[PDB]
């Protein structure tokens, strides 16, 4: 009981690293494709 | 006063005119040297105006004379059409000799007005299990099937087909947009051999054409399906007529294509800003009236089965049920193959379907739900770990699917091309005592490929 | 019969009476509903233009050399070379009390079939808000029928705040059930739709009208089969048609439908007279766009609606409630436009899909909705009686997840669990079925008292539909004063439980 | 003669001809000749034309129509009388109480401040509230970032900064509303009337029912006012230091890219203003202290999206200097004010800023909050007799600091009775290094809540 308690713990643990590491990531997306965008954007209205 | 090849590039065209003589928008401007016809665009001034090729791109040389008609496109319209497949100019394309009525009529009416919509919500009943319980119709709806490659749907098409057609008066009518031509002669073909082409009528956009055909055939389908439902027959109210998308998604992609060099600047995904509106046009004149009713079938494709993004979602907001087809429910063997846990209708209420049908659903809803998620656990450990509750669950939810097997109407060679088309009633009946539980006793292979309870209690005794 | 031919010929001789020395224009250039045209120098604006045709127009960009205005009607009527005129006005549109059961377009046209409609009064589309020096606090508050929205997220008269979700969430049946709780109220609404399918349109008249509350509502709809412009404008209308009550000191509620979409609309237009594009393709003005519109409707100082009737009016003070909705994609609310939304409400709630879809009736998750006006927006009993709903939700949505557990857990969790899920199960409900406030405050006290503590979960809204009717008979007088007033007094509570407990004794659920 | 007439009207751009021998400079300012709505300018085109953005509405408006100019940038009425008035970007009243009293008008522009009056010294502000005071101190001439949602108290908070820098240090408060929504600035008046300290504040706001160019030039208005007021020099020189209220700068940011666009300029990497860090410096730098007087300022701040690496926060970063941050759990817990004691974070956080034993001993209380922090949670799961005495002495110091960071406000007086308490240093820091000793750990964390210093806390403490 006392082992699978402390597993238990470590695992939370571990999700809550996870947790930090794809918000981060998701962050970095974000920006990038909302820069992708914005230049197809700006682009095709430059073209007239 | 005839105009001349002033510009052209790709796909859009340019003409001078004197400036007394203008051409208004969306009527047909007439090759001097071809049949190829041009449609208006915009006006731009000084007799010069932009417009699209109606037929090949070939042939084309600047300077070269074209006149008009100075009336919008118009197409004969009436019965001397059915069984019969027109281009997009309504010209006989099945080399079965020319059109014989001149019943001709243009193309760009305007939506109903609000005065005349239905003034009472309808419902429609196709004798199908997981569509008349969980897939409820209005008379005049609008239904979209997601996905299914593994699978006939044009079949599920036809057995609509058959489905309306002994059922009314009614006739069909398809339009070829973007059509896998393949697909397309395998149904024809097969209609033919169904003998059932009376109620039926045809055009064809078929991926080899420049984007204003593939666009226009949607607006040809259309203004035959009006047409053929205004025809008031001996009572003052014609038949309600039936309508089959090749694809909703390339008549927005038909617009999409030239927008750009129309002038328009690109859109959210770079689309074309006017989406929403010839997308509304499209809609608003697809409805029930006061006097007839008009419905319509979309085959719907999903891009990476992506739904968030403009070009499902503007449809979203105008069909009534998203039929989403099931891959693996067909590995299970299932014939129709449809998921019955995605599919909904906003017709699912209890004051149009009445209390105990859509009750029956909320049951089965819950039922099969339940299931899908305990299918981990019952792989992990087994069903005895389980207690003895949801055991029965499992055995009705397997029945259920077993009950769902419908043997096709027609397919010519699937089981027989047996039809089912059982009474909603009789379906009612069947599932409330499955859920009570009344036939919880039997091997779930006597409810498969089979229809009311008749058949299963008779196919159970008979094994 | 002759009647008319007296009529049509006095009529004209009242005409031709002079020759008009007007300054117009022509068309140079025509695209979907957009028109440049040249002349016309002098020129309001935003003019409201009209055409040889008997349509009209609205002037947008006035350029050095030109005008590009955008059709009001139908275009495919125009060519080039027809001549254009401007009315010397501004868009204006008729309001009036007779607009209430009518249906109309948004140019304020009737489309209900019900003929003409004689509004004595009409008024520019386009205003300012009042001075923020007129502005007084909001206190009383807005029933919607629904327990968790008046206990968790209160509404007051002149408040702004914010229906968001994703698609086929009911929020077009949390808008109009709102609208039915108005029976008593005594104030009106006005609802605007956007961009609809005229079915869907018709169907909510039926509703309404089998209701019979559209006599004093009134509504209009930019359908999904009418220009873009119409549909940009409409909001605008409503808002001039509430402020028209608001300033006649009354106090009423308005709903939009699909904001976005005729952002999307103004994103259409404002791209077609080639103005520079923002981020995904928006011009910047939209904040400027929204936030002009919604700030209009308020609760307004009665000084203000005072000195505006220039003594006609004294006592009230006028008030209006803005009740906008948002269609989300897949929840997010990172998007351009829901973000500036969010800053501009008082308050918003969201639907969750997954609850209507674990068919939660309705689906509000009230975990981020918000109404940031405090209890003022309640009444004096609910205002006392939210707390205990608060504290056991908040309990519940940080630890429900031992839904399966606790077969070894300690007791105190176990109670607080069932405590908490009945309470959750409380709030399922079905449209067209308002609480009175009554019937919220007896539910409540049977929550707080527990004395649903001990039934099966089941059952919950069985119990609750039998106590409903059970106190709606036996103590209509009772009901009767709490709605009358809403206060909470040691004998009413007194009352009310012995009504609980008799019908405990009384008969079974 | 300056008249010039229009020539062009698209949306709130504007533009005119005027005279290739006359043409006013940009930032000059534009009444039209026969209304109330002015012009600014913002780049020459040449040709005697210019651009320039409108101020308000632009309805009714036609081509050809004369306007005069100023030949210098805007100018609003600034003085004494300032107090207690609400004006709008133009200086112009709108409470409706009579016009302006004051004669005295100042251009809203200037340069950067001289790098020569940069004061040669970095002090810190006494404030009475005994939670930043040790935690995160000010700096005189500091940035404080300021997060949180709204309903926990922010007004209530800057009410007590208010009536604190008024009261000790003679402090002169300026307050602007960015993008302001009518109703709680309405609230925030009735508020700044019944707390007796509206005569002692200036009032502006922009609202979100303007065009943009109205939001902007809010900001550059009250920072002038400020500008005034401590360069307006006291007996003997050394005018006032000030404290400056901005709400939600971001969306400052977002007006500044809302006009970059309308002016048809490509967008930032993210899709702001590329000139973005331009705005936010010519903000900043007039944001200090000086050889004669100081500013000081609050600013509230909101980050959309979440994004402590989006550019508009990230360009904030490079200005601030102390952070603060609001609680919504705290608050719940009915501890008022409800800042973290433990993400606050102070660039004078140095023991060659606070001092060394001040340094050590924030750290130390920093630690024991920590400390017991990570010790929540086995408390909760494993019952609390299972662990160290020493533990459990840390737990009931840690309740008895948290106990201990609120206090009574001079404002909360007029709330809840309750005269609120004024505390300096050299007291807190002496209770509190008491309270690390563990000589107070004979007394229940009652005596600690509601109460100013610890001998307030001895006090009751014997009293209970
Ligand atoms: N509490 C309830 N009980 C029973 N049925 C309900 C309840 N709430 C909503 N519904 C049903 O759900 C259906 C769909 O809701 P609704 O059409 O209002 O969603 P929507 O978001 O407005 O759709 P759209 O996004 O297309 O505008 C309605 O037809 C209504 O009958
Ligand atoms: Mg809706």
């Amino acid at each position: 009981q006392s082992a699978r308690m402390v597993a238990m713990k470590a695992a939370t643990d571990n999700a809550g690293q996870l947790i930090k590491d794809l918000q981060l990531i998701y962050n970095k997306l974000r920006q990038a494709a909302i820069t992708q965008e914005i230049s197809e954007i700006v682009g095709g209205a430059a073209a007239v | 006063s005839s105009g001349r090849i002033i510009q052209i590039i790709g796909a859009v065209i340019d003409v001078e005119f004197e400036r007394t003589s203008v051409p208004k928008i969306y009527d047909a401007l007439q090759v001097d040297g071809t049949e190829t016809t041009l449609e208006v665009q915009q006006q731009l001034g000084d007799g010069v105006v932009r417009t699209i090729a109606m037929g090949s791109t070939e042939g084309l040389k600047r300077g070269l004379t074209v006149t008009s008609t100075n009336a919008p496109i118009s197409v004969p319209v009436g019965t001397a059409t059915l069984g019969r497949i027109m281009d997009v100019l309504g010209r006989p394309i099945d080399e079965a000799g020319p059109v014989a009525t001149e019943e001709r009529l243009p193309i760009h009416r305007q939506a109903p007005s609000y005065a005349e919509q239905a003034a009472s919500t309808d419902l429609l009943e196709t004798g199908i299990k997981v569509i008349d319980l969980l897939c409820p119709f209005a008379k005049g709806g609008k239904v979209g099937l997601f996905g299914g490659a593994g699978v006939g749907k044009t079949v599920n098409m036809m057995e609509l087909i058959n489905n309306i057609a002994k059922a009314h008066s009614g006739l069909s009518v398809f339009a070829g947009v973007g059509e896998r031509t393949r697909e397309g002669n395998d149904f024809y073909h097969e209609m033919k051999d169904s003998n059932v082409l009376d109620k039926v009528a045809m055009v064809y956009g078929q991926m080899n054409e420049p984007p204003g055909n593939r666009l226009r055939v949607a607006l040809t389908g259309l203004t035959m399906a009006e047409y053929f439902r205004d025809e008031k027959d001996e009572n003052g109210k014609g038949r309600d007529v039936l309508l089959f998308v090749d694809n909703i998604y390339r008549y927005t992609l038909a617009g999409t294509e030239v927008s750009a060099l129309l002038g328009r600047m690109p859109s959210a995904v770079g689309y074309q800003p006017t989406l929403a509106e010839e997308m509304g046009v499209l809609q608003e004149r697809i409805t029930s009236t006061k006097s007839g009713s008009i419905t319509s079938i979309q085959a719907v494709y999903v891009p990476a089965d992506d739904l968030t993004d403009p070009s499902p979602a503007t449809t979203f907001a105008h069909l009534d049920a998203t039929v989403v087809l099931s891959r693996d429910i067909a590995s299970s063997g299932i014939y129709p193959a449809i998921d019955p846990l995605d599919s909904t209708s906003r017709q699912l209420d209890p004051l149009v379907v009445g209390q105990e049908h859509y009750e029956i659903a909320r049951a089965v809803q819950n039922v099969l739900q339940r299931y899908k998620e305990l299918k981990d656990i019952i792989a992990i450990l087994g069903m005895d770990e389980l207690a003895e509750e949801d055991k029965l669950v499992v055995y009705r939810a397997r029945k259920i699917q077993r009950f769902f097997s419908q043997p096709f109407h027609v397919a010519e060679v699937f089981t027989g091309a047996p039809g089912k088309l059982v009474p909603l009633k009789e379906t009612i009946r069947g599932f409330k005592g499955l859920l009570a539980g009344e036939y919880d006793h039997i091997p779930e292979q006597a409810f498969y490929m089979v229809g009311g309870i008749d058949e299963v209690i008779a196919k159970a005794e008979k094994l | 019969p002759s009647e008319i031919s007296a009529l049509i010929k006095q009529r004209i001789g009242d005409l031709d009476t002079s020759a008009t020395a007007k300054n117009e224009g022509t068309i140079v250039m025509v695209s979907d509903g957009i028109v440049r045209i040249h002349g016309l120098a002098d020129a309001m604006y935003g003019e409201m233009i009209e055409f040889d045709g008997g349509l009209f127009g609205m002037a947008l960009n006035l350029e050095q050399d030109s005008v590009g205005a955008v059709v009001l009607g139908n275009y495919l009527s125009l060519q080039e070379g027809q001549k254009a005129r401007c009315t010397g006005r501004v868009l204006e549109v008729p309001v009036g009390p007779e607009l209430l059961g009518r249906v109309v377009d948004a140019l304020g046209n009737p489309i209900d079939g019900k003929g003409p409609i004689d509004a004595k009064l009409t008024d520019a589309v386009e205003k300012v808000a009042p001075g923020v020096i007129w502005r007084q606090s909001v206190d009383q508050p807005v029933q919607t029928g629904y327990k968790s929205v008046d206990t968790m997220i209160p509404v007051g008269r002149g408040q702004r705040e914010l229906i968001i979700g994703d698609r086929q969430t009911g929020k077009t049946a949390m808008a109009i059930d709102a609208i039915i709780a108005q029976k008593n109220s005594g104030i009106k609404c006005v609802y605007v739709a956007i961009g609809q399918k005229q079915s869907t349109i018709a169907n909510v008249v039926r509703k309404l009208e089998e209701t019979g509350a559209m006599a004093y509502t009134t509504v209009v709809a930019a359908a999904a089969a009418d220009p873009a412009a119409m549909q940009y404008l409409a909001p605008y209308s409503g808002c001039t048609m509430g402020e028209y009550f608001r300033d006649r000191g009354e106090d009423a509620l308005i709903i939009y439908d699909d904001l976005s979409k005729q952002a999307v609309a103004y994103r259409q237009i404002s791209l077609l007279l080639r103005r520079p594009p923002g981020r995904e393709a928006y011009p910047g003005d939209v904040f400027y766009l929204h936030s002009r519109l919604l700030e209009r409707a308020s609760r307004v100082s009665a000084e203000y609606v005072e000195k505006f009737t220039n003594g006609a009016v004294t006592g009230k003070t006028g008030s209006l409630t803005a009740l906008p909705i948002i269609e989300t994609q897949a929840g997010d609310v990172s998007a351009f436009v829901p973000t500036n939304v969010i800053s501009i409400t008082d308050g918003q709630i969201f639907l969750e899909t997954s609850l209507f879809n674990a068919g939660i009736r309705p689906a509000v998750n009230a975990g981020i909705s918000v109404s940031r006006v405090g209890g003022s927006a309640q009444t004096k009993i609910i205002k006392k009686l939210s707390g205990g709903i608060r504290t056991a939700l908040a309990q519940y949505r940080e630890l429900a997840a031992f839904a399966q557990f606790a077969s070894d857990l300690d007791e105190a969790t176990r109670k607080q669990l069932e405590h908490g899920q009945r309470v959750t199960e409380l709030m399922k409900q079905k449209q067209y079925a308002p609480y009175s406030i009554a019937d919220q405050a007896v539910s409540v006290y049977a929550s707080n008292e527990g004395y649903m503590a001990d039934v099966e979960v089941k059952k919950i809204v069985d119990f609750d539909a039998a106590l409903i009717a059970y106190f709606r008979s036996e103590y209509a007088p009772l009901m009767k004063q709490i709605d009358e007033t809403g206060d909470y007094n040691k004998d009413i509570e007194a009352a009310i439980k012995a009504g609980i407990e008799s019908f405990k004794a009384t008969q079974t659920y």
